[PDB]
RNA sequence: ACCUCGAUGUCGGCUCGUCGCAUCCUGGGGCUGGAGCAGGUCCCAAGGGUUGGGCUGUUCGCCCAUUAAAGCGGCACGCG
RNA sequence: GCCCCUAAGCGUGUGCUAAGUGGAAAAGGAUGUGCAGUCGCGAAGACAACCAGGAGGUUGGCUUAGAAGCAGCCACCCUUGAAAGAGUGCGUAAUAGCUCACUGGUCAAGUGAUUGUGCGCCGAUAAUGUAGCGGGGCUCAAGCACACCGCCGAAGCCGC
């Protein structure tokens, strides 16, 4: 990719995060493309599922107060935006992870603060 | 050349210094002196080094 | 179509002749001559590396500015010589041109596209002569062919051209020719 | 197997092969060409083999230009013959090539197989040569 | 060079003594010594690291910097923990066993094959089909591994011979 | 051991190295190993 | 046609050897369209050996019977 | 020509050579080494490595007993998109698998390519005995490249 490509990727993530209500970052490692496509089709009704460079997302994160999650990108990171409500995609990711045993939820962002995996589970239950 | 190297100088440097000093003595007399008077060679090599310039690699 | 000038420094020649020119060439400077309608020809020396870089950057024809003892000249690279082996530069002819003049410019043309299985690509003419303004000289011309079949002779006059350019070459010139693909029988028959 | 149809005189002295080629120094029929480096005698059989090599690799597309023609003849007496007693019969026609002269010219879209086929031709010629493009 | 820029860590339970150009390593598994190339120097960082330095940017210094760094790192890590290489004896009628310090191989030969074990190396047999070698010096361990492996010629048809844990030999068959 | 003055990386993985002034190419493919000599 | 026409004796056979390795075996390796033997090819290697007969003046060559092979050449087409 | 056999610098200053190149030779081949001029990417983290992904229409049609991404011929189209190339191959009759291309995680700055160049290496095998620097020997050049200062050196020149 080119420098203009990195700039437009950062930009596109900026408007996507601004127009999304909340975001969650998960680990795609050990997940076959078949079940990834199945999960994307399942969550495509309301949410969206994509991936991006950790450093590119780090640079894009300087706009808002989401800078606290930069330490959480150590390791594979797949970012999902919940355009419709909050809990649907979180519950979908939780059930996918518990079914496949190979997906680990790094964390999520909501209410302006970074919260741990136990709090992710709690809010997904809520 | 033997006498010059005994007195710690090369043949070419000795001859060049001698020519610079303007001494017209010939190799016959230098050889007879080398057989004869190391005092004569001591004086001669001293004159040669005195007449030798500062730097030998100058563009001059 | 607008271009920007290329800046380079040059010095006037001290000695003239084959010996001096070849000595300068061994040093790494190319001799050049500057002549024009001003009735004042000049002979100068250029930097081979910078000149080759500019030639590569802006093609065969570029508009150049010459720095002669601080003086600014506007010139065009019109004729030149290249060594058959060392592929170096030995002489270039620079013609003084002011803004707002009509000049004769030879420009290279490129052909691109997708050909049908029975199409053979042929390019007989690769350089055409175009009259245009000094600052409006194009660097390359492109032509496109898609789905050509049978006789699809591409005429030089049929090529689309930008504004402000005149086709000096007669319309009878052909640039691209499309004919039927060859066969093994014809290939083995030719040359015997 | 390029041979002139007829020549006014059928035997010629040893050609001069001195100097740098002036004619045909720049390539302009197509896009790509080959330029030689040394003095040589390039024969019609060598031209035929090189052209066969170029077509044998380029296959369908493109076409070939040849800027030289082997019309200079050379004589040779058969072995077991005392030297002298007249000139020998001409055996192979040659084209004297001067340094920097363009030998073959190609016009094919893609650099990869264009340079590949030009190299294929290079490897069959007796002297060093280089690739040259239409751009100077 | 690039690795040589990274200093070699020194574990606590390892004693290192340096006297000029000769270097020695003291550890639980034994002692080892080596000599380093003249133009380059090595220093002991106070924080428990090995620093190797090259005087110039020339060919010999650039090459020898990384060599020295990696050799010292291998030496210290082998002296602290150690080295094991295990082999598999695959085939039919192939028998291996250990008596004393020597090793006896029934590799199909009409005569028995005996190999004398060098100093500073240990051997231990688990099954008549596979055994392992343990030692401190990568040089001697590799020497023994190669010597054992070169008893049998390569066999690309039936897999007869000796090989390491992960070594793979391509399979090929003939119709005739 | 194909001994010939010209040696090339026949496949994408053959590797050329230098030994005692003789450069030879080595590959896990057995025939791709040769010396130039 | 540069030495030899006020002389350099010629092919084969016998005896007598010598040298190089582009090696016939014996020796050590790489690869295979090398299941095993049995092969093919390339490298290193001159230590040693390298048939006897029928035919023809033969060299050469054909044929008969083994061995590991029945080498290529240079030495005034080795040596009156 | 100036290390010794042999008379003169084991001279001076700046660089190259590892091959005894110097001190026999080509086409061609090579991550040998020095110089100069480029462009791509690279702190928005390159290149290499070390975990995971590398499928759903899809077995794309003709061809065939056979054609499923990998005898062959045509677009060499398209979807999730991070990326799937009618697939660079070593894989099976044909499936199925090992992979790979581009991409994502940690480490943390150089990584590639042609371009013109000075030296180099292989390419290199014949016969009495080194026998292709004259020989010894020479890189701690006594080799090569460029400047400077000198000397030896004939029956040439000058002196009687
Ligand atoms: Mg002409
Ligand atoms: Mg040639
Ligand atoms: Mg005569
Ligand atoms: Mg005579
Ligand atoms: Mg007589
Ligand atoms: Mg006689
Ligand atoms: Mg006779
Ligand atoms: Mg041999
Ligand atoms: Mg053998
Ligand atoms: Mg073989
Ligand atoms: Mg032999
Ligand atoms: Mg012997
Ligand atoms: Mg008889
Ligand atoms: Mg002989
Ligand atoms: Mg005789
Ligand atoms: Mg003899
Ligand atoms: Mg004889
Ligand atoms: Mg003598
Ligand atoms: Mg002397
Ligand atoms: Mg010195
Ligand atoms: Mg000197
Ligand atoms: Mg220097
Ligand atoms: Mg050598
Ligand atoms: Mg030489
Ligand atoms: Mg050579
Ligand atoms: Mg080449
Ligand atoms: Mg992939
Ligand atoms: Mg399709
Ligand atoms: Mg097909
Ligand atoms: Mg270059
Ligand atoms: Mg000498
Ligand atoms: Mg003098
Ligand atoms: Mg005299
Ligand atoms: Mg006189
Ligand atoms: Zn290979």
């Amino acid at each position: 990719m080119a420098k203009a490509d990195k700039a437009t990727a950062v930009a596109d993530i900026a408007e996507q995060f601004k127009a999304s209500t909340a975001t969650v970052v998960t680990e795609y490692r050990g997940l076959t493309v078949a079940n990834l496509a199945e999960l994307r089709r399942a969550l495509g009704d309301s949410a969206t599922y994509t991936v991006a460079k950790n450093t590119l997302v780090k640079r894009a994160a300087s706009e808002a107060g989401i800078e606290g999650l930069d330490e959480l990108f150590a390791g594979p990171t797949a970012i999902a935006f919940v355009k419709g409500e909050a809990v649907d995609a979180a519950k979908a990711i939780k059930k996918f992870a518990k079914d496949n045993k190979a997906l680990v939820i790094k964390g999520g962002y909501m209410d302006g603060k970074a919260l741990s995996v136990a709090d992710v589970e709690k809010i997904a239950d809520l | 050349n033997a006498a010059a190297r005994a007195n710690d100088i090369t043949y070419n440097r000795l001859i060049q210094g001698l020519k610079a000093a303007g001494v017209e003595v010939d190799r016959k007399n230098l050889a007879e002196l080398a057989v004869s008077d190391p005092a004569a060679f001591t004086a001669l090599v001293d004159v040669a080094r005195a007449a030798l310039p500062e730097d030998v690699n100058a563009p001059s | 179509t607008a271009n920007i000038p290329n800046k380079l420094t040059a010095n006037v020649r001290t000695r003239t002749g084959k010996g001096a020119s070849r000595q300068a060439r061994r040093d790494g400077k190319v001799p050049a001559v500057l002549y024009g309608h001003g009735t004042d020809p000049q002979h100068l020396e250029l930097n081979a590396r910078d000149f080759a870089a500019v030639l590569r950057s802006h093609g065969t024809n570029a508009i150049l500015t010459l720095d002669i003892e601080g003086t600014e000249q506007l010139a065009l690279t019109k004729a030149l010589d290249v060594h058959p082996i060392r592929r170096n530069i030995q002489h270039a002819d620079l013609l003084v041109v002011q803004r707002g003049e009509k000049v004769t410019v030879e420009v290279t043309v490129l052909v691109e596209g997708d050909a049908t299985p029975g199409t053979l690509v042929t390019q007989d003419a690769n350089t055409i002569e175009i009259e245009a303004e000094a600052l409006s000289i194009p660097e390359q011309l492109t032509v496109s062919v898609e789905g050509v079949e049978a006789g699809t002779q591409i005429t030089a006059g049929q090529i689309s051209l930008p504004e402000g350019v005149n086709l000096i070459s007669d319309p009878e010139l052909l640039v691209v020719n499309v004919v039927e693909a060859p066969s093994a029988e014809a290939l083995e028959e030719e040359g015997a | 197997m390029l041979i002139p149809r007829k020549v006014k005189h059928r035997k010629q002295h040893h050609p001069e092969q001195r100097g740098i080629a002036s004619g045909g120094t720049s390539v302009s029929f197509g896009d790509y060409g080959i330029q030689a480096l040394e003095h040589a005698y390039i024969t019609n059989r060598q031209i035929e083999s090189a052209r066969i090599a170029i077509n044998r690799h380029i296959k369908r597309g493109g076409k070939v230009w040849i800027n030289i023609f082997p019309d200079r003849p050379l004589t040779k007496k058969p072995a077991e013959t005392r030297m002298g007693s007249g000139k020998g019969s001409p055996e192979w026609w040659v084209a004297n090539v001067k340094p920097g002269r363009v030998l073959f010219e190609l016009s094919y879209p893609d650099e990869k197989t264009a340079r590949d086929a030009l190299t294929r031709a290079i490897h069959k010629l007796p002297i060093k040569a280089r690739i040259v493009t239409r751009e100077e | 060079s690039r690795i040589g820029k990274q200093p070699v860590p020194v574990p606590s339970g390892v004693d290192v003594t340096i006297n000029g150009q000769n270097l020695s390593v003291k550890g639980p598994k034994g002692t080892l010594t080596l000599d380093v190339a003249e133009p380059i120097s090595v220093s002991r960082a106070e924080d428990g690291a090995i620093v190797v330095t090259r005087p110039d940017d020339e060919r010999r210094s650039r090459s020898l910097h990384g060599l020295s760094r990696t050799l010292i790192a291998n030496l210290v890590t082998g002296v602290t923990e150690g080295y094991t290489q295990k082999m598999e004896i695959f085939g039919v009628g192939y028998r291996v066993q250990l008596k004393g310090q020597n090793l006896e191989f029934a590799l199909g030969y009409s005569h028995p094959v005996l190999i004398e074990a060098p100093e500073g190396i240990t051997f231990a047999v688990e099954s008549p089909t596979k055994f392992s070698v343990s030692g401190i010096d990568k040089q001697k361990v590799g020497q023994i591994s190669a010597v054992i492996r070169r008893l049998r010629r390569p066999d690309p048809y039936k897999g007869k011979g000796v090989r390491y844990e992960g070594e793979q030999i391509r399979r090929k068959v003939g119709k005739t | 051991m194909k001994v010939n003055p010209s040696v090339k990386p026949i496949c994408d993985k053959c590797r050329v190295i230098r030994r005692h002034g003789r450069v030879m190419v080595i590959c896990s493919d057995p025939r791709h190993k040769q010396r130039q000599g």
